[PDB]
RNA sequence: AUAGAUGAGUUUGGUGAUGGCUCUGAUUGAACACU
RNA sequence: GACUAAUUACGUGCCAGCAGUCGCGGCAAUACGUAAGAGACUAGUGUUAAUCAUCAUAAAUAGGUUUAAAGGGUACUCAGA
C-alpha cells in the first residue's frame, strides 16, 4: 500500500476529533499516545484512522528503529473498544448493520499490521488493557507490564466473542488458560499477567520514561538481522526491571491451575461445566472448590451461544495462521451484529449501565440447547454478501515468530528436559543463566516444575508427569 | 583507445544509406557514438568521391598506420563495445553539494533531485543521445519478447528522426521566407527581414542587429580575436 | 580551561572509523580491537542534560 | 500562466510523508494565539474592592 | 518585534550552551511562529505554553494548558524541548540576520540561489547542516520550503 | 567531464535507493567482518562502475588539444 | 611485541585517579566508573551513579562486575569446546603470522 | 559604528601615505629634467658606511632635489642638464630619487658589460 | 633489506605495526620549521622547532610536533610522532571536505569550503600540502585573521577533524539528509 | 553566468598577538635606457 | 643571498659599489666589479610614474576601543535613531 492509497483509505471521516491520538518522535523512537483519559482510551474509528498511515509510514524509513504504543492518562492504557454506538448502528437496518462490520475491518487491518511489523514494536500496558486495547500488544514482541496493568477480555459477558487476533494468540498458550481467560473473562492485575505470560516483561510504571530516553539512543545497524534488534531491546528493558514483588504469589499456579487443564481439555461447554461442579462438590482432591464454585458463577452469568462459539474457535484457532484468522473473524464479527445476543448485552450493559437488571439472551441458559444441537456452525460459514477482509500486506505465518523473550513456560521447560540431564535444582540454574537473571524465572520454572514433573529417577534425572 | 577496422567503416556506411537504417539505431546496436557514426559518413562520402575522381588513395599510409593502433572489428566477433554512447555532461549546477533535509521516508527520485539543483534542470533521462534505450529496457523489465522489443526500438528511433528532418526542413523553408533574392545584372541581393524593435528594452542585446554606438574600437586590447571563428 | 578534552563517550565512534580501513591504500582492513564488537549495542547514555 | 503557477504552489496541500512523520503540536498551543478578555472580571473587581478595604 | 526574535536566538544558544532540558520564552505570536518551525525542521523536542514553571516533563505532550484570558496572559511563556546527541546539542547557532536596526528583506531570486551554496545580497550560501527562515505571508517557513511556495520576505534568522 | 549511464539501471530504478537510509544510503558491514562470513552479502544497487576517480588534474592542457595544428600531430 | 592495554578499565574512584581516565580516552578505550555526586560523568563511557566513598557499595558493585566477568568467561570456553572461537586474532598477532607465512615461504623456494 | 554614525559620515578617507618621489608622483610623470646645481658626496647612517655620489638638482617644476648617481665614475659638474628618475637610497637621508645615465649630459659607464640598460652603456661592438 | 640502517623506525614499527617498506610509502612533508631560543644560565639556547605532516592519500592524515638542537634530529622526532598519530579524515566522495568548517586557534582562524569537482587545490601552499596528502582534490581555504605559521596548520587540521556528519545531523533532527548529487547520477561519482 | 573568494618577507633573547611597510597578479593615449 | 626559478672562480677589503623589502662589503664575499655557466621572457626586455587588487588597511555588505591606536568627567533632556 502506497502513501496515497492508505492516505485515500483512512480519510478523516466527518466527526473525528484532531487530537485522538499524540505522534512524538524522538531520535529512532516513534511514539504513539492514545489520547482520550475521558474513556479510557477506547479505540475507535477515528482513532484507527490515524495509527494506520502513520505506522505504514514508519516502516518505509530506517530511521524509525523502536515503535512505542502507549496510554495517555495513569489509569487505563486502551479500555475497550466504541462498543455503545455499534449496537446503535446495527439497530438501523441493514444499512446501519455493514457500517460496524467496517469498522471491525478497520480494527482487523490494523492489527495485522501490528503483528506482521517489521520494526520492534513495544507496548507499555500502564492501565487496564481489555477489548481493543488487547490488540495491539499481544502480537507484538514486547509487552510491558506495570502495578497499574489490568488485563482482561470482558467481551462474552456482552454477547460478542474474543476478536483481537485472539484467536490466534489464546489457542497457542501453554496450557488451556487461553480458553480459559476467553470464556470466563478472568481479571488478571499487576505482576500476575507477567507470571501468566500476556506481559513479556515487569516495569514499575514510575520507570517508563527513562525507558524511552533509553530506546532512542539505541542506533542499529542497517545489516542488523531482525532478531539482534529483539535481543538488544530485550536486554535493555530488563535494565529498568525493580523486580517482582515478594508477598504475592502465582494467582494461576499449582493446584488452580491444575484444574485449568482438568476442566478446559474437551470441546463442549456441557463437558466442562460438568468437570467443575465435580471439583465444586466438596472433598474434591484438587482442593480447587472455592475457585471452582466462584468460576461457575461467572459462568452462568453469560450468553450462552458466545460461550459455544468462543470455544468453537479456540479448537479451530490452534491450526489457522494469522493472516486466515482476522479474515474469518470479520466475516465471524460480521454475523454477531445480526445476532440478538449482542445487540441485547450491549444495551443492557454498557448503554443503560446496568439499569433494568440483567440481560436476557436469546437462550435463557445452557440448559434449553439441547445436546444434539450445534449453534456454532452457523457463525463458521462466510457469506457472499461481506466482502473478505483485505489487508494491507500478505504477512503471515502459522506460530509467533518471536514470542521468546516472556518467562518461559512448559513449552520451554519441555524442550529443555528432552535435551538433556538436569535435576531437579540444576534445571532452574539453567534457565536462570540463559536469561541472566530475568526476574521471575525461578518461580515460573520452579512451578512448572510443580505440575508436570516427575522424581522418576531421583535427584539424579526429572521426567514429565504425561509420559 | 581502438580504432574502427576498416572493414567496421564500411558496414556502418552500407547500414545507413543502403538500408536507411536511423543513425540512433545503427549507434545502439554498435555501441558507436552518434557522433562518430555521423562523422564515419562524411568521411567515406569524401572516399567515394575520390574514387569517383580517379583519385589516388593513401593505401600504403593507410595500412601502416592501422597496424599501430587497437582495432575493433564489428559484427559477429564483437567482444567489447566500442564506447559509451549514454555519456552524459556533467553540468555546473549539479556538481554542487546539497544535502536537502527531507522526511525521514520521502522517495526523493532523480526528478526530485533536478529542482534541488535548479528549477530548469532536466534528470539524467532526458540528456541522453539515445533515449529510447531506456524504454526498449523497460519492455524487458515487463517480459516482452526480444523479438518486439527491437522492432518497437527500430520505430521509436525511426520516428524520432522524421520530427527531427522536419523541425529542420520547417526551420531552413522558414528562414528562406524572410530573405528576398532579387537577381541583377551582376549579383543577386539578399534582403532578409527581421523586427528592428527587438532591441531590449536599455538597446543592449545580443541578437540585436547593427553595429553597436558608443563603442571604440578593440583592436588594441590584450587577446582580441581577430581570426575566423568557424567555417560554414 | 584548567580541563582537558575528555571523549569518553566517543571511543565506539573513533575507534570503528580507524577500524574501517587499512592506513596501507589496497590491502584489507586487519582485525580491529576485540572489545569493539563487545560494546556494539551498548552505546553510552546521556549525560550532561540539566 | 506564471502567475497561476506561483499561486498554486504557494496554496498547495503538504506532503502527506511530512504529515505523517512529524510530531504532533496540540492545537490550544499552536493556534490560539487570541487573547480575550477574563469573562470574571466583573465578579473580580467586586470581589478584590472588599478586599482592600 | 524583531527584538523579540532576536531575544530568542540568543536565549536558545545560552540554553544549548548550558545543555538544558527545557527553555522557557516569552509567548507572543512571533516567537511561537518561529518555534513551530524550528520543530518543524526537527531542531527542538515539543512546544507547550504554560505558566512561570515547566510542565509535567512525563506528560509534557499530555499537559492541557489553561486558557489564556487577560487574568493571567502576563504568566503565559513558552517552553521549549532542547535536543541533544552524540554529545553535541542540535540547536547549536542561532546567528540572526534582521536585527532591530534594520530588517534584510530577500527575493526569491536570492532565496534559490542562497539554496544552493551562492550568496546574494547581505546572505551567505547554505552549507551542509545550515538552514535559514524566512518569514513571509505564508508563516515563517523555510528557504528551502520558500522556494516550493515561490515566495520571499524578511529573513529571521541562520540556523547551524 | 561526463558520466556514463546505463539505460538498464534507469527502467528499473529511479534512484529512490540511493537516498535511503539517512540520505547517503544503506550502510553496508565493514570489510573485516565480511571475510569471516562464510556467504557474501548482496551487492549494493548502483550503474556499473560507478566508484572510480575521474582524473581532472591531466586535463590542464585541453585548450590546446583545440589548436588546429595540434590537432593534426593527434592525427 | 609491545607491550598490552587494557581493553575495558573498571574503576571504583573515578574522582582520585584522572590521569588514568584520560589515557583510555586517548587511546581509544572504554571505561567503566562510579560517578558520584562531585565526580565529572564526562571521564568515564559507562557511568555507575553511586557512593565511592563507602567501601561496602563499592565491593557489591565490584561484585557484580567480577560475577560478569565470571559469567561470560565460561561461556567464551564453553564455545570454544565446540570449536567456535569468539573472537579473532588481534591486528598486532595477525601481521606475525603474514611475516612467518613470507619466512617460510623462502625456505620452500629455497 | 553603527548605522546612523555612518550616514554622517564616519568612513572617511586614511591619511594619504607619503611617496617615494614626490616631486614625481605629485605631477604623475615618470622622469624631470633638472639642471645641477651641486655635485657632491653624502654620506650613509648608521649600518652602512662609505661615499654615496649625489647632486643637488634644480628640476623643471622649480623644487630642489637631492638625486643619486648608479655607477661607478659620472661626468657631470655645475650646470649639467640631466634626467631624473624615480627611486631612492635607501642608507642616504634627503637623497629620494636617481639619474639615468644615458641621459642628455650624463653619460653612461664606458667599463660596464653586466646590466648595461641599467647604466646606459651601448654594446662593445667588438666584431661589429 | 637494510633500508633502515639508522635505527629510526625500528621503535614506529611496533606501534603501527606495518612494515618499514609501508612507512617510507607515505607522503611526509616539513611544513613549519622555527629557530626558537631560551635564555638560560649559560647563555642562549637555539632549538629548532618543526612540525611534520605524516599523509596517507587515501584519507589518513597525521601532524607531529618536535624540537631539538640539531635540525636533522627535530624532522625525525616529528616524522616518527605524526606517523603514529594518524586518523581517518572523512571526505566527501574521496575529494573533498563536508560542507564548511571554521577552526580558531589563537588568533588564527582557518575557514574551509567544500568546492565542486575540478575545482582544484586553490589553497595556501601549506593547506596544499595537507589536503595533497590526505586525499583531497578540491578545496577553498582562507585566514580570516591571523597567519602564523604553526597555528595555521593546527587549526586547519582540527578543522579536517570537525567536519559535520550527515548521518548523526539527520539522526539529531529526525530528517533525511540526502545528497541530491549521489541520487542524480544514480551513485558516487568519484 | 554555478566556480569565484588563496598568500609571502620584515618588530622580539624567544613565543603568541596588534599594526603598518614591501613583494607576488593585472594594466597604461605612458616616458626613459639597452635593442 | 632570502622573498624568487637559477653557480663557481678571481679582483676589491665597511673602500669601490649593489639594494623593491630584510640587508651585503672590515683580506679564503654564493649578495659588490669582471669571466664562464645557469634560470627566464623575447622584437621586445627591464626600469621609473600611476591605477585596481594585496588591504576586513575608514569594515553598508563587514571591523574594533580592560592591559596594544581608540569610551566623552557626569546624566537629566530638544532634535534624531
Ligand atoms: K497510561
Ligand atoms: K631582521
Ligand atoms: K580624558
Ligand atoms: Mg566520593
Ligand atoms: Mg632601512
Ligand atoms: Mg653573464
Ligand atoms: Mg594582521
Ligand atoms: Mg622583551
Ligand atoms: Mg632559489
Ligand atoms: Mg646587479
Ligand atoms: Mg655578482
Ligand atoms: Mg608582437
Ligand atoms: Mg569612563
Ligand atoms: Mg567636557
Amino acid at each position: 500500500i502506497s502513501t496515497q492509497a492508505a492516505a485515500e483509505l483512512f480519510k478523516p471521516v466527518e466527526g473525528d476529533e484532531p487530537e485522538d491520538v499524540l505522534f512524538n518522535s524522538l531520535y529512532n523512537l516513534r511514539s504513539v499516545e492514545l489520547n482520550r483519559p475521558a474513556k479510557y482510551n477506547a479505540l475507535n474509528g477515528s482513532m484507527i484512522r490515524k495509527i494506520a498511515p502513520r505506522l505504514l509510514e514508519w516502516e518505509r524509513s530506517d530511521m524509525a528503529n523502536v515503535i512505542v504504543i502507549k496510554g495517555s492518562g495513569e489509569k487505563a492504557f486502551c479500555a475497550g473498544g466504541d462498543v455503545a454506538a455499534l449496537a446503535k448502528q446495527n439497530a438501523e437496518g441493514p444499512e446501519g448493520v455493514k457500517k460496524s462490520v467496517d469498522y471491525f475491518g478497520l480494527e482487523y487491518k490494523l492489527n495485522h499490521l501490528i503483528s506482521t511489523y517489521t520494526r520492534p514494536y513495544v507496548a507499555f500496558l500502564d492501565g487496564i488493557t481489555m477489548g481493543g486495547g488487547v490488540g495491539l500488544s499481544i502480537h507484538a514482541p514486547f509487552r510491558i507490564a506495570t502495578e497499574r496493568t489490568v488485563f482482561a477480555m470482558p467481551e462474552t459477558k456482552i454477547g460478542f466473542f474474543p476478536d483481537v487476533g485472539a484467536s490466534f494468540f489464546l489457542p497457542r498458550m501453554p496450557g488451556q488458560v487461553g480458553p480459559y481467560l476467553g470464556l470466563t473473562s478472568a481479571l488478571l492485575k499487576g505482576v500476575q499477567v507477567y507470571y501468566a505470560g500476556i506481559a513479556t516483561h515487569y516495569l514499575h510504571s514510575s520507570s517508563l520514561p527513562a525507558l524511552e530516553s533509553r530506546l532512542a539512543e539505541l542506533t542499529p545497524r542497517d545489516y542488523w538481522t531482525i532478531e539482534q534488534r529483539l535481543s538488544v531491546i530485550n536486554d535493555t528493558i530488563e535494565e529498568f526491571s525493580t523486580g517482582v514483588p515478594y508477598d504475592e504469589n502465582i494467582e494461576i499456579g499449582g493446584k488452580i491451575r491444575l484444574a485449568i487443564d482438568r476442566c478446559f481439555k474437551y470441546d463442549k461447554i456441557d463437558e466442562i461445566i460438568a468437570a467443575l461442579k465435580e471439583e465444586a462438590a466438596e472433598g474434591a482432591k484438587g482442593g480447587v472448590q472455592s475457585w471452582a464454585k466462584n468460576t461457575l458463577e461467572e459462568l452462568t452469568q453469560r450468553s450462552p451461544t458466545s460461550l459455544h462459539v468462543t470455544l468453537r474457535q479456540m479448537r479451530l484457532g490452534k491450526s489457522w495462521g494469522i493472516a486466515h484468522t482476522f479474515k474469518r473473524e470479520h466475516q465471524m464479527a460480521a454475523k454477531f451484529m445480526k445476532s440478538h445476543d449482542f445487540n441485547e448485552g450491549v444495551t443492557a450493559l454498557l448503554i443503560d449501565k446496568g439499569a433494568n437488571g440483567p440481560a436476557k439472551w436469546k437462550p435463557a441458559s445452557l440448559d434449553e440447547i439441547p445436546p444434539g444441537a450445534n449453534i456454532s456452525e452457523d457463525y463458521f460459514r462466510n457469506d457472499p454478501e461481506v466482502p473478505v477482509l483485505e489487508l494491507l500486506n500478505d504477512r503471515s505465518y502459522m506460530q509467533y515468530p518471536y514470542n521468546k523473550f516472556g518467562l518461559p513456560n512448559d513449552y520451554d521447560v519441555k524442550e529443555a528436559i528432552e535435551k538433556g540431564n538436569f535435576t531437579r535444582e540444576k534445571l532452574i540454574d539453567h534457565f536462570v543463566e540463559t536469561r541472566r537473571g530475568k526476574q521471575g524465572v525461578r518461580e515460573a520454572v520452579s512451578d512448572v516444575l510443580d505440575r508436570m514433573a516427575v522424581r522418576s529417577k531421583g535427584t539424579e534425572h526429572v521426567q514429565w508427569k504425561k509420559e | 583507445q581502438p580504432v574502427l577496422s576498416e572493414g567496421s567503416r564500411e558496414i556502418i556506411y552500407q547500414d545507413v544509406m543502403e538500408k536507411g537504417l536511423p543513425i540512433k539505431a545503427v549507434s545502439a546496436k554498435y555501441n558507436v557514438d552518434v557522433r562518430r557514426v555521423a562523422a564515419v559518413i562524411r568521411l567515406k562520402e569524401i572516399e567515394k568521391r575520390w574514387i569517383k575522381e580517379y583519385k589516388p588513395l593513401a593505401r600504403p599510409y593507410a595500412r601502416a598506420v592501422m597496424k599501430m593502433l587497437p582495432q575493433t572489428v564489428l559484427g559477429g566477433p564483437d567482444q567489447k563495445p566500442h564506447e559509451s554512447i549514454n555519456d552524459v555532461h556533467v553540468h555546473s549546477y549539479t556538481t554542487q553539494q546539497l544535502f536537502v533535509p527531507v522526511s525521514e521516508s520521502r522517495e526523493f527520485t532523480r526528478e526530485d533531485a533536478a529542482k534541488a539543483f535548479g528549477d530548469h534542470i532536466l534528470p539524467v533521462d532526458k540528456k541522453l543521445r539515445v533515449p529510447e534505450l531506456i524504454e526498449f529496457q523497460k519492455d524487458l523489465l515487463k517480459e516482452v519478447p526480444l523479438q518486439e522489443a527491437n522492432r518497437k526500438f527500430l520505430n521509436a528511433t525511426a520516428a524520432s528522426e522524421a520530427k527531427i528532418a522536419e523541425r529542420e526542413a520547417k526551420r531552413r523553408q522558414a528562414v528562406e521566407d524572410a530573405i528576398t533574392r532579387v537577381k541583377t545584372d551582376r549579383f543577386e541581393f539578399r534582403f532578409q527581414e527581421f523586427n528592428a524593435e527587438n532591441v531590449g528594452h536599455d538597446g543592449r542585446d545580443r541578437n540585436a542587429v547593427g553595429w553597436r554606438y558608443g563603442v571604440p574600437f578593440p583592436d588594441r586590447k590584450r587577446s582580441q580575436i581577430k581570426i575566423p571563428t568557424k567555417v560554414e | 580551561g584548567k580541563g582537558r578534552i575528555f571523549q569518553a563517550a566517543k571511543v565506539y565512534q573513533r575507534a570503528s572509523e580507524a577500524a574501517a580501513t587499512n592506513i596501507v591504500s589496497g590491502l584489507p582492513p586487519r582485525n580491529p580491537p576485540l572489545w569493539l564488537k563487545a560494546i556494539e549495542s551498548i552505546p553510552p547514555a546521556e549525560i550532561n542534560t540539566r | 500562466a506564471r502567475y497561476l503557477a506561483n499561486k498554486r504552489a504557494a496554496q498547495a496541500p503538504e506532503r502527506l510523508d511530512e504529515v505523517f512523520t512529524r510530531a504532533t503540536i496540540r492545537e490550544s498551543t499552536a493556534k490560539n494565539t487570541f487573547v480575550p478578555l477574563d469573562p470574571e472580571a466583573f465578579v473580580k473587581a467586586e470581589e478584590a474592592r472588599i478586599k482592600h478595604a | 518585534g524583531i527584538q523579540q526574535i532576536t531575544n530568542m536566538c540568543s536565549h536558545l544558544q545560552n540554553a544549548s550552551r548550558a545543555r538544558l532540558g527545557l527553555t522557557s520564552l516569552p509567548n507572543t505570536k512571533y516567537n511561537l511562529a518561529l518555534a513551530l518551525a524550528l520543530h518543524r525542521a526537527g531542531f527542538i523536542s515539543s512546544i507547550t505554553r504554560g505558566g512561570p514553571h515547566p510542565p509535567t516533563p512525563e506528560a509534557l505532550m499530555t499537559y492541557e494548558p489553561e486558557p489564556v484570558t487577560s487574568a493571567n496572559v502576563a504568566t503565559r511563556r513558552l517552553w521549549v524541548g532542547l535536543k541533544y546527541w552524540n554529545e553535541e546539542p542540535v540547536l547549536k547557532e542561532l546567528k540572526p540576520i534582521s536585527k532591530p536596526s534594520r530588517l534584510v528583506t530577500a527575493s526569491l531570486e536570492q532565496l534559490n540561489r542562497v539554496a544552493r551554496g551562492f550568496p546574494a545580497g547581505y546572505m551567505k550560501g547554505l552549507q551542509l547542516g545550515e538552514c535559514l527562515f524566512v518569514n513571509t505571508d505564508r508563516g515563517v517557513l523555510e528557504v528551502r520550503e520558500a522556494v516550493e511556495r515561490k515566495v520571499g520576505g524578511l529573513v529571521l534568522c541562520k540556523v547551524k | 567531464a561526463v558520466v556514463n549511464m546505463d539505460p538498464a539501471y534507469m527502467a528499473k530504478y529511479n534512484g529512490s535507493e540511493q537516498a535511503a537510509g539517512r540520505g547517503s544510503g544503506l550502510s553496508e558491514p565493514p570489510a573485516y567482518e565480511k571475510t569471516a562470513d562464510e556467504k557474501p552479502a548482496k551487492q549494493v544497487i548502483a550503474n556499473p562502475g560507478r566508484k572510480v576517480p575521474t582524473p581532472y588534474e591531466q586535463m590542464t592542457f585541453a585548450p590546446l588539444e583545440r589548436r588546429l595544428d595540434i590537432a593534426i600531430f593527434r592525427a | 611485541r609491545r607491550p598490552l592495554a587494557p581493553d575495558l578499565v573498571v574503576c571504583l574512584n573515578p574522582k582520585e585517579n584522572m590521569t588514568l581516565l584520560y589515557e583510555c580516552s586517548l587511546a581509544k578505550i572504554p571505561t567503566i566508573g562510579i560517578i558520584d555526586t562531585n565526580t565529572n560523568p564526562s571521564w568515564v563511557t559507562y557511568q555507575i551513579p553511586a557512593n565511592d566513598d563507602s567501601l561496602r557499595a563499592t565491593a557489591l558493585i565490584s561484585g557484580v562486575l567480577g560475577r560478569a566477568g565470571e559469567r561470560g568467561q565460561k561461556r567464551r570456553l564453553e564455545a570454544a569446546q565446540r570449536g567456535v572461537v569468539t573472537w579473532k586474532t588481534p591486528a598486532d598477532v595477525q601481521g606475525y603470522f603474514e611475516l612467518a607465512s613470507a619466512r617460510a615461504a623462502d625456505a620452500r623456494r629455497r | 559604528a553603527t548605522l546612523n554614525q555612518v550616514m554622517r559620515g564616519c568612513r572617511k578617507p586614511q591619511r594619504a601615505r607619503h611617496a617615494v618621489s614626490p616631486a614625481l608622483s605629485s605631477i604623475k610623470s615618470p622622469a624631470l629634467k633638472g639642471v645641477c646645481v651641486k655635485v657632491g658626496i653624502t654620506r650613509p647612517k648608521k649600518p652602512n658606511s662609505g661615499e654615496r655620489k649625489t647632486a643637488r638638482v634644480r628640476l623643471s617644476t622649480g623644487k630642489v632635489i637631492t638625486a643619486y648617481i648608479p655607477g661607478e665614475g659620472h661626468n657631470i659638474s655645475q650646470h649639467s642638464v640631466v634626467l631624473v628618475r624615480g627611486g631612492r637610497a635607501q642608507d642616504c637621508p634627503g637623497v629620494r630619487y636617481h639619474l639615468v645615465r644615458g641621459a642628455l649630459d650624463l653619460a653612461g659607464v664606458a667599463t660596464r658589460m653586466s646590466s648595461r640598460s641599467k647604466y646606459g652603456t651601448k654594446k662593445p661592438k667588438k666584431a661589429s | 633489506d637494510g633500508l633502515d640502517d639508522k635505527g629510526q623506525y625500528q621503535e614506529l614499527k611496533k606501534r603501527t605495526g606495518m612494515s618499514v617498506r609501508q612507512i617510507l610509502q607515505l607522503k611526509t612533508k616539513k611544513l613549519v620549521h622555527r629557530r626558537v631560543v631560551n635564555q638560560t644560565r649559560l647563555g642562549k639556547i637555539a632549538s629548532d622547532s618543526v612540525m611534520v605532516i605524516a599523509g596517507n592519500g587515501d584519507g589518513w592524515l597525521g601532524l607531529g610536533m618536535a624540537k631539538s638542537v640539531e635540525a636533522s634530529i627535530a624532522v625525525e622526532k616529528a616524522t616518527l610522532l605524526a606517523i603514529q598519530n594518524m586518523q581517518p579524515i572523512p571526505r566527501y566522495e574521496n575529494r573533498t571536505i563536508y560542507g564548511e568548517v571554521t577552526t580558531k586557534v589563537s588568533g588564527t582562524i582557518v575557514r574551509l569550503n567544500s568546492r565542486p569537482p575540478g575545482f582544484g587545490l586553490r589553497v595556501s601552499h601549506r593547506i596544499f600540502e595537507m589536503c595533497r596528502a590526505a586525499g583531497i582534490r578540491d578545496l577553498s581555504a582562507k585566514f580570516l585573521r591571523s597567519r602564523n605559521p604553526m597555528n595555521t596548520v593546527k587549526a586547519t587540521y582540527q578543522a579536517l577533524l570537525s567536519q559535520p556528519n550527515p548521518e548523526d545531523l539527520a539522526i539529531g533532527r529526525g530528517k533525511k539528509l540526502v545528497d541530491v548529487r549521489k541520487v542524480y547520477y544514480g551513485g558516487s561519482v568519484y
